């Protein structure tokens, strides 16, 4: 039996931590609903 | 049981212990999650119970007790960020510059973070604090990293 417990609110908070990087990726989706690499 | 909007964790007691498999967001009295978290079993909430309401394998997104109502867009050029609520660790904030998936349906925006695979299914945010998608669904790319989607569903 799965089942929840409240994490938190959804707010954008200013001044959060500024990380990760924004690559161009070319990928196919596939019916399982699984992505890959298109290359 | 809490119908409070706001992010969930998603909880097991199967397996060793109480773990994490995922996340979910609460809105309008809906919970929103991706499809391999919960592989549209019932949920508990307290006393209460929460049947499958619409769910699609491929999106890897399904909605509890109503339609899917999260409905927000990135809008290809602003900064977003990511709420992500790891096992055992306290909800935190992440600002980041999407990345692109481009497919031969159309561009999806992506994020370029890594965490543990029961963070799936935390919500991305917009400055106006609206979810855009749920984070949880992507690909490992050439230098071993994860980049996920932005997945959106589709508010009838
Ligand atoms: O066309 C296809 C490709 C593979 C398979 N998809 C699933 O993974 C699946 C089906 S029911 C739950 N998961 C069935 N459909
Ligand atoms: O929410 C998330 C983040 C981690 C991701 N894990 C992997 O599937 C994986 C396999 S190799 C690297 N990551 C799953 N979804």
């Amino acid at each position: 039996d799965m089942y929840i417990e409240r994490a938190g609110d959804i707010t954008w908070e200013k001044d959060a931590e500024v990380t990760g990087n924004s690559p161009r990726l070319d990928v196919a989706l596939d019916e399982s609903g699984d992505f890959s690499l298109v290359e | 049981g809490e119908t409070t909007d706001g992010v969930y964790r998603v909880m097991t007691r199967r397996l060793l212990g109480s773990t994490q498999v995922g996340v979910g967001v609460m809105q309008e009295g809906v919970f929103h999650t991706m499809w391999h978290v919960t592989k549209g079993a019932a949920l508990r909430s307290g006393e209460g119970r929460l049947d499958p309401y619409w769910g699609d394998v491929k999106q890897d997104l399904v909605s509890y007790c109503g339609p899917w109502k999260l409905d927000a867009a990135w809008d290809g050029l602003s900064e977003v960020q990511l709420l992500a609520v790891p096992p055992g660790e306290r909800a935190k904030n992440i600002q980041t510059l999407p990345g692109i998936f481009k497919t031969k349906d159309g561009d999806i925006g992506a994020v370029a973070l890594d965490y543990p695979a029961g963070t799936s299914g935390s919500p991305i945010l917009d400055k106006c604090g609206r979810v855009i998608g749920l984070y949880g669904n992507g690909v490992v790319i050439k230098n071993g990293s994860y980049v996920s989607a932005i997945t959106q569903g589709k508010r009838e």
